[PDB]
């Protein structure tokens, strides 16, 4: 693509620059350009990816999220009407937020996923898949809306079930995966009692498992049992 | 105060 | 432009939601279609334009600095050769950043200068022409490095001489320039002294002056002034 | 920390 010409590990440098810059768009170009290098990605070269993308994706999901507000509160009884820009202009945020979910749904069906066969590699691209589908759930209105949280669905579950069959309870990405699943059932599925199930269980497991860990893998599963336990919370 | 996703 | 077909009222309205938004780059794409309307821009607009450039070029500059400051390391004796990476993407940063400073330039030049004919008007553009200037001269390192820094300067000096002829003491638009003109010497112009004699004297001239405004006045004044005593205490 | 600028 633009990043054709780039050596892969000088996009993987230059993702980790605009990382430091905070220039994430720069950062998820930058990957996905070592994406479709067509290796495979380390696990550093993963989170790189994953958090260009979801610092991008998660600016305009704040965005739209503003812009949803404001439309729905311009479609009140009472409210004034301002014409079609309130709308257009979220539809845009929306169209750029689905852009980028498409573009890591497909930097992940071509060919991440299918090449990832390391349980860390494999679980890590379907939590992404599932997050990304489920971002696309959260602005999703229309027909494909079920089809949408489906895919979401199906793929935290193939996700869940590698993490649990591959990954210690307290693996980072099984916790996150856990996390960010929970977060799907309460917020996407309607289900909030599978999604406090669910963060309630791997919580727990993740607290029997805990006594394994060296204490830098402690920190990081701690630090994730601490985002289940603030869901918790705020479901609970 | 908004729920945790990572 | 890519604005062109849109109301100017709607790229105005749009630009108010992408400030909501926090989205400026589409707020100053959004103002730079209504700048590009032809007519002249109220109070209310041009601070639109203002922040969404100064917000674009805020983020642009934050991430040159970080990635010069990179590129200056790797450039001490017994950094490890890195490649052009650090480089390329610093110049690829700059570039970009140079690019916005251009096109508020142009958007001055064409036409919002010559036909602002208000000191409120005039002045803020005049600021403003001598901030993207000033943002270039940041960055500028070639032979132009000085007629950038004159730009600057020059802008800076109309505005400054237009804004004592013609505002209080404590307009804010007076007070943001003199700022800015201040920091223009203190960092760009190698001249501290100026910037330091510059922010006491306007610091001190709109004290002066507070006695004649109304509290919302002096509160938009006062929140100025203190940015120049802290530029003050910085300096000093 | 960093000089304001307005
Ligand atoms: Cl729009
Ligand atoms: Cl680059
Ligand atoms: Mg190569
Ligand atoms: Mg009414
Ligand atoms: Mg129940
Ligand atoms: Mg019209
Ligand atoms: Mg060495
Ligand atoms: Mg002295």
């Amino acid at each position: 693509g633009a990043m054709g010409s780039m050596e892969r590990a000088s996009l993987i440098q230059k993702a980790k620059l605009a990382e430091q810059a905070e220039r994430y768009e720069d950062m998820a170009a930058f990957m996905k350009g070592a994406v479709e290098k067509g290796e495979e990605l380390s696990n550093e070269e993963r989170n790189l990816l994953s958090v260009a993308y979801k610092n991008v994706v998660g600016g305009q999901r704040a965005a739209w999220r503003v812009l949803s507000s404001i439309e729905q509160k311009s479609n009140e009884e009472g409210s004034e009407e301002k014409g079609p820009e309130v709308r257009e202009y979220r539809e845009k945020v929306e169209t750029e937020l689905q852009g980028v979910c498409d573009t890591v749904l497909g930097l992940l069906d071509s060919h991440l996923i299918k090449e990832a066969g390391d349980a860390e590699s494999r679980v890590f691209y379907l939590k992404m898949k599932g997050d990304y589908y489920r971002y696309l759930a959260e602005v999703a209105t229309g027909d494909d809306k079920k089809r949408i949280i489906d895919s979401a669905r199906s793929a935290y579950q193939e996700a869940m079930d590698i993490s649990k069959k591959e990954m210690p309870p307290t693996h980072p990405i099984r916790l996150g995966l856990a996390l960010n699943f929970s977060v799907f059932h309460y917020e996407i599925a309607n289900s909030p009692e599978e999604a406090i199930s669910l963060a309630k269980t791997t919580f727990d497991e993740a607290m029997a498992d805990l006594h394994t860990l060296s204490e830098d893998s402690y920190k990081d599963s701690t630090l994730i049992m601490q985002l289940l336990r603030d869901n918790l919370t705020l479901w609970t | 105060k908004r729920r945790k996703s990572v």
